[PDB]
C-alpha cells in the first residue's frame, strides 16, 4: 500500500571535521519475503554522493536520471557537479512530478571542491530541502536513525571516530526494523580520498 | 507544417523528382543480382574516388532486414538507410502479428509502397534509391529476387543490375543467363554474377563483395580471397582463348 | 500465481516455470510453456495478469530481435535486462500498467558467465544466483539458501530444484501441473524434455 | 511557381490534364462488357527479357464480384485498390450483402481529387492527382454486368467496351465497330486478345498479355497463361480462316 | 497582363477581376446545357446528359438532394457532388434539428456561402460547376442558378452550359406562357424539352440521352431517365 | 491566415555562402561601434549612445543591458533585435538553469544559449537572421571574468579585447597596441574611453557616453542584508558623471 | 452456455448448445454460439452474445482482407491473433467473450485457439468454454482418443453438451454441430436437447436417475 | 501566396544531386582544416583554428574539438553554431543509450544516428542543412579504436586517417603517402602536425591557431581516456615534433 514500505532500506549522513561521511543497509525485500542482501543505496556522480531510500524501482530510476543529468552537466559546464548545486537539480527534479511524485527519500553528501566545506542535505519525496549542518536520516527506520543520531553525535569529528559513530547509529536503527539490514556499508569522504566500509550484522 | 507539392506532374506527363531520382540512381554503384536454381547471390562494386578507408566499420552494400532476406541498392546511401531500417521494423511487427516471418514479395511490396508514398506525399522528395531484395520465403526453398525504384514501381527478376553501367551488365546477363538452366550451383552462381560485373568494375577484387544466400537464413559474404579466387579462374578462361 | 523459478550455477542459468493456466475453475492448459528467447543466448520466463503477461514477453521479444538485426551483435544479458527494466518502470505510471513479473536468464559470451535478473512489474530489478516470483521464493529459498554453491554443475542445479518443486508440490495448495526447465549457456537453450521423472 | 489546384484559360485543372499524358504512356488495358459476363485484358509490357513476366499484376481482384485493370504509372494504383478492397469488404460488414459496382466505383474516384496543398474543402493531402487510370469490372443483382472507367479526375464513365493506355484511340475504334449487345464471352475474349495483338508493339503470346473475367457464377477470376495461349491459338485461327 | 494574376484565387487582376473563378467559370460553358423552368405548382429540370463514346453511357446530370429539392449540373462532375452532397446534409439538418424542411432560398444562401470560401483563400481552388436548384417548399416552387463565383439567382427559367443562350431567349420569350401551367406536369415538362432543344446542334435528344427531373404541390423530386422520358421525344 | 512560410529563408547559395547571413553582418557594420576589454579584475563593455533627435530622452534607452547580476551585454546593429534577445536571455538564464540548479549561468553557457536563439533564427522556417552582434561580458565562480562576442550565424567567441560595428576595424587596431594581461579595470575603462572617442564625431561626454563593467560585488546594490553568501552585482553601469569624472584624466 | 471443441484424426468437432439468459429468464432456447468467420473458419460464443458476435463477425471481414491482399488462405494463427489483438485493445473497457477459433489449414492442420477478453490467447487440443464447461469436460476427457471416427467424435461432442445442458440451468435449448476439414467446415444439425435427451437415454441407458 | 518564396532546399537537380547539400560541401571547404589519425594504441584529433586575432582568447576557447562521450569525441569543419545544435542533441542520444542499456554507446551507433538526423533536413522539411562535417573519434569494445566521418548529406564512412575542410584533397594524398597501419599514437600526432603544417594557408604554424585531442588506452589504468590539450600542451608538442 505504502510506497515507501515495500522494499525497505536505510540511509544515514553525518558531517565531521573537513569530512563528511554517508551510510545505508543492504536489503531489499518484498514486505515480509527478504530478496536481496546486495542492494546498495548510495550513488556517486564526481565527487558529489546521493543515497535514496525507498520504492527500489524509483531509487534505480532516479540515479540513472541523476547520473544522466550530472554526465550533461560536466559536458557543458566543463567541470564536475558541487553538493550544493547538485542538492538544486535534486529538488527541482523531484519537484517537476509534484502530482506523481517518486516514492524516495534522498541524501546527498559531499565536500565542495573549492571551499573544502563539508555538506549533507535529506529531501522528501517532492523536492523539500533540508540542509542539516550534523545529520541527516532516511527509511523505513528514520525514527531509529533520529533516536541514534540525536545521542551518539556530536560536532567536529575525525574521520577515524565518525565513523564509529555513523556505524554504531546505522546498525542499532536497522536491528529495530524489519526491513532494515541485510548488510551496510559506510563511506567516509575527504577531500582527497573516500573509503568504503562494509559492516558485519545480523542477518535475520 | 511544410507541405510542398514538389513531386508533380509536367506538362508531358512526367513526375521530374521521380525522374531525376532515378539519375541519382544511375550514378551509383553498382549492384547485380542472380538466382541460381537453390540460391540467389548479390554482388556491389565498390567506388574509387578514394581510398585509405576502414573496411571493417565503413557500411556494407548487403543489409539483412531478416535472417531469411537481404538488400542491396544503388543510389544516395544516406536514403537507403531509412528505408532498410523501415524494413527491418515492418519485418519483427509481421512476426509479432502473423507468427511467421515476411515472405521476400511481402518485404518487397513494403519497401516498394514507402518509396511510392513519397512520390505523392507533400514537402518531401522521392528516395534516389533503387533496390534489389533477395532471400528465401518462410520453410520454400525456391529463390527470389526482386527489384525496386523510386517510383515505388517492383517486380521480379532471373536477374537484375541497377546503378552506374548497369546498361552494359545487364546485356551481358541477357547473354549469359538461360532460365531453362539456372546456375545450378552455388558456386556458377557467383561464377556469372562475378563476371557480370568484371564487364565495368575493371580489375577490383577489393571492389568486388559478393554474398550468398541460400535457404533457412543460411547467408554469408565472401571474402577478398574466396572471390579474388573467381576473378583469377576468370581471367584465365579469357586468355585460354 | 504461477511458478517461475530460476537458478544461476557455474556455466548455465536454468529457469523452471509451471505448466498449468488456470481460468476460473477449470484448468484450461497444463504445457503452458511460459517464456520466450530474447536472443540465442537469453531467455525470458514470466508470470502474471492473463493477457499482459504473453504480450509484453512478445513485445520485449520483437524489439531485442530487431536489435540484433540492425546491429548484427547479440545485447549482453545485462544490456537486454537494463532494457527490460525501463519498459516496466515507464509501464508502472502509465494508464494500464503491464502487470508482469519476469525472469531473465542469459549466458554472456563476452564474459563467459551465466546471469539471471529478477525483475518485478514495478521494474525492480536485481541480480541474483537464485530467484523467484510470487509465492514459489516463500517454499524454496529456504533450500536454496542452503544447497547453493556457486561451483554447482548444470547436473546439481537440476537436482536442486527437483528437491524446490518437491517441498511445491507437497506444501502449495494449488496443482501447477509440473514444471518446463530450460538451460541457458554458452552453446545457447535447450529444453530438459524429461523432468517429468528425472 | 504555380498551385497545384490551379485552372487553365479553359477552365481545365492542369495537373488533371498532366495526369491523363501520363496515362496515354502506360500499358494498353481493354474491357468488353457482355451479358454472360466482363471480360478484362492487358498488356504486360515488360521491359526486358530477364524480368519474370507473371510478376506483373495489373489486373487485380478487389471482391470475389468485382475485379479492375489498371494503366499509367501502375504504382499510384496500390493505395486505390486497397482504398477499393476495403469499401467492399466494409460495405459487407456493415450491410450483410455486396457493394454495388457503381458504389464501389464512385468510392475509388472520391480519392481522386483529393490533392493539394491546403484545399479550403476538408483535409486533402496528397500532393498531386493519381497518374493511373483503372477499369473496373464486376456484376450486381440490380445491374448486372458493369464496366467503369475511373480517372484521376475523379468522373468515371459506364462503357459497353473500353480502351485505355498507349493505343486507346486505336483500339477504341476497333471496339467501336466490334462491339454489339448480344457478344458471348467467348467472342468478347477473342475480341480482346485481337485488339490487343493489333495496337501492342510485341506479338502477343500468353506471357506479355493476360486476360481474365467476372461472371455471376464464378466471381473474377484471371486466366492462367495455359488457358490464354489457348484462346491465341484459336484467334490465329480464326484470323487465317479469312 | 492576366498570366501574372491568374495563378491563383487569393489574386485580384488590376481591373478588379478574378481569373481562377472566371476560368472557372469556363469549366461551365464546356458542359452539356440543362434547363430549368417553374410555374406555381411545380419546377422542371431538363438536361442534355453528354456520352464518351458510343460505347459509354451518358452521365447523370441530375441529383436529388431531398424529397423536395434536387438540382442539375453543368461542368465539373465531382465538384456537384460534393456541393450536391453538402446540400443533402444541410436538408437533413433542418429536418432532424427543427423538423422543418430547408427553403430553397436558404438553401440558395448555404451553397453561395460554400463556394465563397473558395474564392478568398490561398490553396484552394473556386468550384468548377454550375447548378440549377428546383425545389417545393412552404412558399411554392423555386429555381435558383447556381454560379460558381458564389452567385447564386431565383428565376421563373434559365440555362447553363454549351448554347445554353438558346434555351434562354425561348424561354424570356414563353416567359408568361409556362408560368401559368399550373397543374399540369407534362405541360410544363414538354414546355421544358422545348427550351431545351433551342440549344440543340449536334444532335436531336434520344431516349438514352434524355434526362427529366420534377418537383411540386404533391409531387416529390423525381427523375425520368429513358424509356420514363420516350414520352417527351 | 496561419504563418504558411514553414521552409527556410536562409539557404546556401552556389558559392556557399549564406546570403542572409551576411546581409545581417553587413546591418551590423553600419551600427554605432561598441567594444569590450578584458582587465584582470573586471570586463568593461561601452558603445555610444547615438540620440537620433535631441528632443529624444537619451537614457530612457539603454543600449547596454543587465541579463544577470554578473553579465551584460551590449551590441552594434540593429537596435529592436537586441532588445528582444535581451528579453529572450534574460528568460532563458532563469528557465535554463535558475529554476534548475537554483543559481544564475556561467557567462559561456548563458552565452550559448543567446547563440542558440541566433542560430535558430538562421535555420528556422520563416524568419530572417537577427541583425545583430553582440558583446556579452560577465563574471562566475569558476571561469573568472570573460568577455564574449555572439554574430548572426550564432557564432561566438572569447576575446581579451574587442570592437564591433562601423569603426571597429580602426579600433581593434588600437586596442591590440594598448592591451595587456596585466591591465587593471581603471586602465581597461581608460583604453575604452580613448578608443570610444576616435569614433565619436560629435559630443563626447556621460550623457553621449553608455558604459558598464563587470567588477568586485556591490553590496549596497542588493537592496538587503542578512544572507552572508549574498554579497551583490557584479555588474554596474556607470554614472554620467562618473563618466566624465574619467574624461577629464583623459 | 456450453460450448466445445476439440481436435482429432479427421480435423475438428464444434458444438455447442443454444440457450440465452438474463438472470433466471430464458431469453432464447435458438441461438446461434457459432459465428462462421469464413468457409474455413468457425468461432464460438461464449459470455457476451453482442461482443462476440460483433467482433468474431469484423474478424471474417478482416481475414477477407488478408486474402485479398496476401492472395493466400490466413493461418488460423494469424486469424485468432487478430481476434486477440483487436480484444487486448480493449483490455478494462469492459468486453466480456470466452471464444474458440478453430480451422484447418493445409500449413497447420487442425487448429484451435481458445481467446478471451482478458487478452488470452490459448491453442490446444480441447477447449469447453461457459457456465457448463465443467460438465462437457468430464464426457469429453474420458471418451476423448485421436483417433476417433468422424461419426463418433460428432457424437462425442453432440454428447458433451447434452450432458452439461442437463446439469447446467444456463444451457440447453439444442445442439449445434460442425465439422472441420481442411476443404471447409461441414454443418451437423440442430438437435433439440428436449428430444435428443430421451433419445439418448434408451439407447444409451445414461441418465438412470431420471424417470422416462 | 508564400509557394513563390519558398527556395525548396529539399530538391534533385536533373543530374540527381542534392542542391543545398553540394552548397553546404563548398561552404564547408572553407572552414578550418580538421584532421583525424587512428593508430594501434590510439587516436588523434587535430584542427586548424580559422581567423584569430591577438585579443582572441585562446584558453577559453574551443570551436573545432567537442567531447560527446567520455570514449567519443569529434572534430568539426563548418558553421560553428550549426555543429553545436548537433553535438547537443549526440550527446543526448548517447545518455539515452546509457540509461537504457547500462552500457555506453557503440561509436557507430551514434555516428549513425547523428547522420540519419542530417540525412532527413535532406528529404523534408523544408529547411536548409547543416553546413557541418565531422569527424569522429571513438571507442567501444567491439570494434575498438574507430574514425568516421559525416557531412550534410547525412552519409558517413571509416577511416584509418582523413581530412575534412580545406585544402582536404593535398591532405588526403599527404596522408596516404605517410600512414601505415602498425603506426603509433605518437607517430600519428606527428603525422597530423606535419599536415596540417604542409596545407596552412597561412605563413606558419603556431600553438595559438590549433586544438589538439588524443583518446588513448593509458597502459597504467585499462579504461580510456581522452585528452583535450591545453594551449601549453600544443605549444610544447609543435616545438619536439620539429616545428617550433
Ligand atoms: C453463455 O455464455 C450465455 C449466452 O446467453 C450467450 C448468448 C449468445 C452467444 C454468447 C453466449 N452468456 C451469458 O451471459 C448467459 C448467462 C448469464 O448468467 C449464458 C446463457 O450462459
Amino acid at each position: 500500500s505504502d510506497p515507501s514500505s515495500i522494499n525497505g532500506g536505510i540511509v544515514v549522513a553525518m558531517t565531521g571535521k573537513d569530512c563528511v561521511a554517508i551510510a545505508c543497509d543492504l536489503r531489499l525485500g518484498s514486505q515480509s519475503l527478504g530478496v536481496s542482501n546486495k542492494f546498495e543505496k548510495i550513488f556517486h556522480y564526481g565527487h558529489v554522493f546521493l543515497g535514496i531510500t525507498g520504492l527500489a524501482t524509483d531509487v534505480t530510476t532516479l540515479n540513472e536520471m541523476f547520473r544522466y543529468k550530472t554526465n550533461l552537466y560536466k559536458l557543458k559546464e566543463e567541470r564536475a557537479i558541487e553538493p550544493e548545486t547538485f542538492t538544486q537539480l535534486v529538488s527541482s527534479s523531484l519537484y517537476e512530478r509534484r502530482f506523481g511524485p517518486y516514492f524516495v527519500g534522498p541524501v546527498v553528501a559531499g565536500i565542495n571542491s573549492k571551499s573544502g566545506k563539508p555538506f549533507i542535505a535529506g529531501f522528501d519525496l517532492i523536492g523539500c530541502i533540508d540542509e542539516a549542518k550534523d545529520f541527516i536520516v532516511s527509511g523505513t527506520a528514520s525514527d531509529q536513525l533520529f533516536g541514534m543520531c540525536e545521542s551518539l553525535y556530536e560536532p567536529n569529528l575525525e574521520p577515524e571516530d565518525l565513523f564509529e559513530t555513523i556505524s554504531q547509529a546505522l546498525l542499532n536503527a536497522a536491528d529495530r526494523d524489519a526491513l532494515s539490514g541485510w548488510g551496510a556499508v559506510v563511506y567516509i569522504i575527504k577531500k582527497d580520498e573516500v573509503v568504503k566500509r562494509y559492516l558485519k550484522m545480523r542477518q535475520d | 507544417g511544410y507541405d510542398r507539392a514538389l513531386s508533380i506532374f509536367s506538362p508531358d506527363g512526367h513526375i521530374f523528382q521521380v525522374e531525376y531520382a532515378l539519375e541519382a540512381v544511375k550514378r551509383g554503384t553498382c549492384a547485380v543480382g542472380v538466382k541460381g536454381k537453390n540460391c540467389v547471390v548479390l554482388g556491389c562494386e565498390r567506388r574509387s574516388t578514394l581510398k585509405l578507408q576502414d573496411t571493417r566499420i565503413t557500411p556494407s552494400k548487403v543489409s539483412k532486414i531478416d535472417s531469411h532476406v537481404v538488400l542491396s541498392f544503388s543510389g544516395l546511401n544516406a536514403d537507403s538507410r531509412i528505408l532498410i531500417e523501415k524494413a527491418r521494423v515492418e519485418a519483427q511487427s509481421h512476426r509479432l502479428t502473423l507468427e511467421d516471418p515476411v515472405t521476400v514479395e511481402y518485404l518487397t511490396r513494403y519497401v516498394a509502397g514507402v518509396q511510392q508514398r513519397y512520390t505523392q506525399s507533400g514537402g518531401v522528395r522521392p528516395f534516389g534509391v533503387s533496390t534489389l531484395i533477395a532471400g528465401f520465403d518462410p520453410r520454400d526453398d525456391e529463390p527470389k529476387l526482386y527489384q525496386t525504384e523510386p517510383s515505388g514501381i517492383y517486380s521480379s527478376w532471373s536477374a537484375q543490375t541497377i546503378g552506374r553501367n548497369s546498361k552494359t551488365v545487364r546485356e551481358f546477363l541477357e547473354k549469359n543467363y538461360d532460365r531453362k538452366e539456372p546456375p545450378a550451383t552455388v558456386e556458377e552462381c557467383v561464377k556469372l554474377t562475378v563476371r557480370s560485373l568484371l564487364e565495368v568494375v575493371q580489375t577490383g577484387a577489393k571492389n568486388i563483395e559478393i554474398t550468398v544466400v541460400k535457404p533457412d537464413s543460411d547467408i554469408v559474404a565472401l571474402s577478398s580471397e574466396e572471390i579474388n579466387q573467381y576473378v583469377t579462374q576468370i581471367e584465365q578462361e579469357k586468355q585460354e582463348q | 500465481m504461477d511458478i517461475i523459478l530460476g537458478i544461476r550455477v557455474q556455466d548455465s542459468v536454468i529457469l523452471a516455470s509451471s505448466k498449468a493456466v488456470t481460468r476460473g475453475i477449470s484448468v484450461l492448459k497444463d504445457s503452458d510453456d511460459k517464456t520466450r528467447q530474447l536472443s540465442p543466448h537469453t531467455l525470458m520466463s514470466f508470470a502474471g495478469e492473463a493477457g499482459d503477461t504473453v504480450q509484453f514477453a512478445e513485445y520485449i521479444q520483437a524489439n531485442i530481435q530487431l536489435y540484433s538485426i540492425r546491429e548484427d551483435y547479440e545485447l549482453s544479458p545485462q544490456a537486454v535486462s537494463s532494457f527490460v527494466r525501463q519498459e516496466l518502470a515507464k509501464s508502472i505510471r502509465s494508464r494500464r500498467p503491464y502487470q508482469v513479473n519476469v525472469l531473465i536468464g542469459g549466458y554472456d559470451k563476452k564474459k563467459n558467465k551465466p546471469e539471471l535478473y529478477q525483475i518485478d512489474y514495478l521494474g525492480t530489478k536485481v541480480e541474483l544466483p537464485y530467484g523467484a516470483h510470487g509465492y514459489s521464493g516463500f517454499y524454496t529459498f529456504s533450500l536454496l539458501d542452503h544447497h547453493y554453491r556457486p561451483d554447482m554443475t548444470t547436473e546439481e542445479g537440476l537436482d536442486l530444484l527437483k528437491l524446490c518443486v518437491q517441498e511445491l508440490e507437497k506444501r502449495m495448495p494449488m496443482d501447477f501441473k509440473g514444471v518446463i526447465v530450460k538451460i541457458v549457456d554458452k552453446d545457447g537453450i535447450r529444453q530438459v524434455d524429461d523432468f517429468q521423472a528425472q | 511557381d504555380r498551385g497545384v489546384s490551379t485552372f487553365s484559360p479553359e477552365g481545365r485543372l492542369f495537373q488533371v490534364e498532366y495526369s491523363l499524358e501520363a496515362i496515354k504512356l502506360g500499358s494498353t488495358a481493354i474491357g468488353i462488357a457482355t451479358k454472360e459476363g466482363v471480360v478484362l485484358g492487358v498488356e504486360k509490357r515488360a521491359t526486358s527479357p530477364l524480368l519474370e513476366s507473371d510478376s506483373i499484376e495489373k489486373i487485380v481482384e478487389i471482391d470475389r464480384h468485382i475485379g479492375c485493370a489498371m494503366s499509367g504509372l501502375t504504382a499510384d494504383a496500390r493505395s486505390m485498390i486497397e482504398h477499393a478492397r476495403t469499401a467492399a469488404v466494409t460495405h459487407n460488414l456493415y450491410y450483410d450483402e455486396d457493394i454495388n459496382v457503381e458504389s464501389l466505383t464512385q468510392s475509388v474516384c472520391d480519392l481522386a481529387l483529393r490533392f493539394g496543398e491546403g484545399a479550403s474543402g476538408e483535409e486533402r493531402l496528397m500532393s498531386r492527382p493519381f497518374g493511373v487510370a483503372l477499369l473496373i469490372a464486376g456484376h450486381d443483382a440490380d445491374d448486372g454486368y458493369q464496366l467503369f472507367h475511373a480517372e484521376p479526375s475523379g468522373t468515371f464513365y459506364r462503357y459497353n467496351a473500353k480502351a485505355i493506355g498507349s493505343g486507346s484511340e486505336g483500339a477504341q475504334a476497333e471496339l467501336l465497330n466490334e462491339w454489339h449487345s448480344s457478344l458471348t464471352l467467348k467472342e468478347a475474349e477473342l475480341l480482346v486478345l485481337k485488339i490487343l495483338k493489333q495496337v501492342m508493339e510485341e506479338k502477343l503470346d500468353e506471357n506479355n498479355a493476360q486476360l481474365s473475367c467476372i461472371t455471376k457464377q464464378d466471381g473474377f477470376k484471371i486466366y492462367d497463361n495455359e488457358k490464354t495461349a489457348e484462346l491465341i491459338k484459336e484467334l490465329k485461327e480464326k484470323e487465317a480462316a479469312e | 497582363f492576366r498570366n501574372n494574376y491568374d495563378g491563383d484565387t487569393v489574386t485580384f487582376s488590376p481591373t478588379g477581376r478574378l481569373f481562377q473563378v472566371e476560368y472557372a467559370l469556363e469549366a461551365i460553358k464546356q458542359g452539356s446545357v440543362t434547363v430549368g423552368l417553374r410555374s406555381n405548382t411545380h419546377a422542371v429540370l431538363v438536361a442534355l446528359k453528354r456520352n464518351a463514346d458510343e460505347l459509354s453511357s451518358y452521365q447523370k446530370k441530375i441529383i436529388k438532394c431531398d424529397e423536395h429539392m434536387g438540382l442539375s449540373l453543368a461542368g465539373l462532375a465531382p465538384d456537384a457532388r460534393v456541393l450536391s452532397n453538402y446540400l443533402r446534409q444541410q436538408c437533413n439538418y433542418s429536418s432532424l434539428v427543427f423538423n422543418r424542411k430547408l427553403a430553397v432560398e436558404r438553401a440558395g444562401h448555404l451553397l453561395c456561402d460554400k463556394a465563397q470560401k473558395n474564392t478568398q483563400s490561398y490553396g484552394g481552388r473556386p468550384y468548377g460547376v454550375g447548378l440549377l436548384i428546383i425545389g417545393y417548399d412552404k412558399s411554392g416552387a423555386h429555381l435558383l442558378e447556381f454560379q460558381p463565383s458564389g452567385n447564386v439567382t431565383e428565376l421563373y427559367g434559365t440555362a447553363i452550359g454549351a448554347r445554353s443562350q438558346g434555351a434562354k431567349t425561348y424561354l424570356e420569350r414563353t416567359l408568361d406562357t409556362f408560368i401559368k401551367i399550373d397543374g399540369n406536369p407534362d405541360e410544363l415538362i414538354k414546355a421544358g424539352v422545348e427550351a431545351i432543344s433551342q440549344s440543340l446542334r449536334d444532335e436531336s435528344l434520344t431516349v438514352d440521352n434524355l434526362s427529366i427531373a420534377i418537383v411540386g404541390k404533391d409531387t416529390p423530386f423525381t427523375i425520368y431517365d429513358g424509356e420514363a422520358v420516350a414520352k417527351y421525344i | 491566415m496561419t504563418d504558411r512560410y514553414s521552409f527556410s529563408l536562409t539557404t546556401f547559395s552556389p558559392s556557399g555562402k549564406l546570403g542572409q547571413i551576411d546581409y545581417a553582418l553587413t546591418a551590423v557594420k553600419q551600427g554605432v561601434t561598441s567594444l569590450g576589454i578584458k582587465a584582470t579584475n573586471g570586463v568593461v563593455i561601452a558603445t555610444e549612445k547615438k540620440s537620433s533627435s535631441p528632443l529624444a530622452m537619451s537614457e530612457t534607452l539603454s543600449k547596454v543591458s543587465l541579463l544577470t547580476p554578473d553579465i551584460g551585454a551590449v551590441y552594434s546593429g540593429m537596435g529592436p533585435d537586441y532588445r528582444v534577445l535581451v528579453d529572450k536571455s534574460r528568460k532563458v538564464a532563469h528557465t535554463s538553469y535558475k529554476r534548475i540548479y537554483g543559481e544564475y549561468p556561467p557567462t559561456k553557457l548563458l552565452v550559448s544559449e543567446v547563440a542558440k536563439i541566433m542560430q535558430e533564427a538562421t535555420q528556422s522556417g520563416g524568419v530572417r537572421p537577427f541583425g545583430v552582434s553582440l558583446l556579452i561580458a560577465g563574471h562566475d565562480e569558476f571561469n573568472g571574468f570573460s568577455l564574449y562576442q555572439v554574430d548572426p550565424s550564432g557564432s561566438y567567441f572569447p576575446w581579451k579585447a574587442t570592437a564591433i560595428g562601423k569603426g571597429s576595424v580602426a579600433a581593434k587596431t588600437f586596442l591590440e597596441k594598448r592591451w595587456n594581461d596585466e591591465l587593471e579595470l581603471e586602465d581597461a575603462i581608460h583604453i575604452a574611453l580613448l578608443t570610444l572617442k576616435e569614433s565619436v564625431e560629435g559630443e563626447f561626454n556621460g550623457d553621449t557616453i553608455e558604459l558598464a563593467i563587470i567588477g568586485d560585488e556591490n553590496p549596497d546594490l542588493l537592496g538587503y542584508t542578512g544572507i552572508p553568501t549574498d554579497k551583490g552585482p557584479r555588474f554596474r553601469k556607470l554614472t554620467s558623471q562618473e563618466i566624465n569624472d574619467r574624461l577629464e584624466a583623459l | 452456455t456450453t460450448t466445445l471443441a476439440f481436435r482429432f484424426q479427421g480435423g475438428i468437432i464444434v458444438a455447442v448448445d443454444s440457450r440465452a439468459t438474463a438472470g433466471n429468464w430464458v431469453a432464447s432456447q435458438t441461438v446461434k454460439k457459432v459465428i462462421e468467420i469464413n468457409p474455413f473458419l468457425l468461432g464460438t460464443m461464449a459470455g457476451g452474445a453482442a461482443d462476440c458476435q460483433f467482433w468474431e463477425t469484423w474478424l471474417g471481414s478482416q481475414c477477407r482482407l488478408h486474402e485479398l491482399r496476401e492472395k493466400e488462405r490466413i493461418s488460423v494463427a494469424a486469424a485468432s491473433k487478430i481476434l486477440s489483438n483487436l480484444v487486448y485493445q480493449y483490455k478494462g473497457a469492459g468486453l466480456s467473450m470466452g471464444t474458440m477459433i478453430c480451422g484447418y489449414t493445409r500449413k497447420e492442420g487442425p487448429t484451435i485457439y481458445y481467446v478471451d477478453s482478458d487478452g488470452t490467447r490459448l491453442k490446444g487440443d480441447i477447449f469447453c468454454v461457459g457456465s457448463g464447461q465443467t460438465f462437457a469436460y468430464g464426457v469429453l476427457d474420458s471418451n476423448y482418443k485421436w483417433d476417433l471416427s468422424v461419426e463418433d467424435a460428432l457424437y462425442l461432442g453432440k454428447r458433451s453438451i447434452l450432458a452439461a445442458a442437463h446439469r447446467d440451468a444456463y444451457s440447453g435449448g439444442s445442439v449445434n454441430l460442425y465439422h472441420v476439414t481442411e476443404d471447409g467446415w461441414i454443418y451437423h444439425g440442430n438437435h433439440d436437447v428436449g428430444e435428443l435427451f430421451w433419445k439418448v437415454k434408451e439407447e444409451e441407458g445414461s441418465f438412470n436417475n431420471v424417470i422416462g | 501566396g508564400s509557394r513563390r518564396y519558398d527556395s525548396r532546399t529539399t530538391i534533385f537537380s536533373p543530374e540527381g544531386r542534392l542542391y543545398q547539400v553540394e552548397y553546404a560541401l563548398e561552404s564547408i571547404s572553407h572552414a578550418g582544416t580538421a584532421i583525424g589519425i587512428m593508430a594501434s594504441d590510439g587516436i588523434v584529433l587535430a584542427a586548424e583554428r580559422k581567423v584569430t586575432s591577438t585579443l582572441l582568447e585562446q584558453d577559453t576557447s574551443t570551436e573545432k574539438l567537442y567531447k560527446l562521450n567520455d570514449k567519443i569525441a569529434v572534430a568539426v569543419a563548418g558553421l560553428t553554431a550549426d555543429a553545436e545544435i548537433l553535438i547537443n542533441t549526440a550527446r543526448i542520444h548517447a545518455q539515452n543509450y546509457l540509461k537504457t542499456y547500462n552500457e555506453d554507446i557503440p561509436v557507430e551507433i551514434l555516428v549513425r544516428r547523428l547522420s540519419d538526423i542530417k540525412q532527413g533536413y535532406t528529404q523534408h522539411g523544408g529547411l536548409r542543412p547543416f553546413g557541418v562535417s565531422f569527424i569522429y573519434a571513438g571507442y567501444d569494445d567491439r570494434y575498438g579504436y574507430q574514425l568516421y566521418t559525416s557531412n550534410p548529406s547525412g552519409n558517413y564512412t571509416g577511416w584509418k586517417a582523413i581530412s575534412v575542410g580545406a585544402n582536404t584533397s593535398a591532405a588526403q594524398t599527404l596522408l596516404q603517402m605517410d600512414y601505415k597501419d602498425d603506426m603509433k599514437v605518437d607517430d600519428a600526432i606527428e603525422l597530423a602536425l606535419k599536415t596540417l603544417s604542409k596545407t596552412t594557408d597561412s605563413s606558419a604554424l603556431t600553438y595559438d591557431r590549433l586544438e589538439f585531442a588524443t583518446i588513448r588506452k593509458g597502459a597504467n589504468d585499462g579504461e580510456v581516456y581522452q585528452k583535450i590539450f591545453k594551449p601549453q600542451e600544443i605549444k610544447d608538442i609543435l616545438v619536439k615534433t620539429g616545428i617550433t
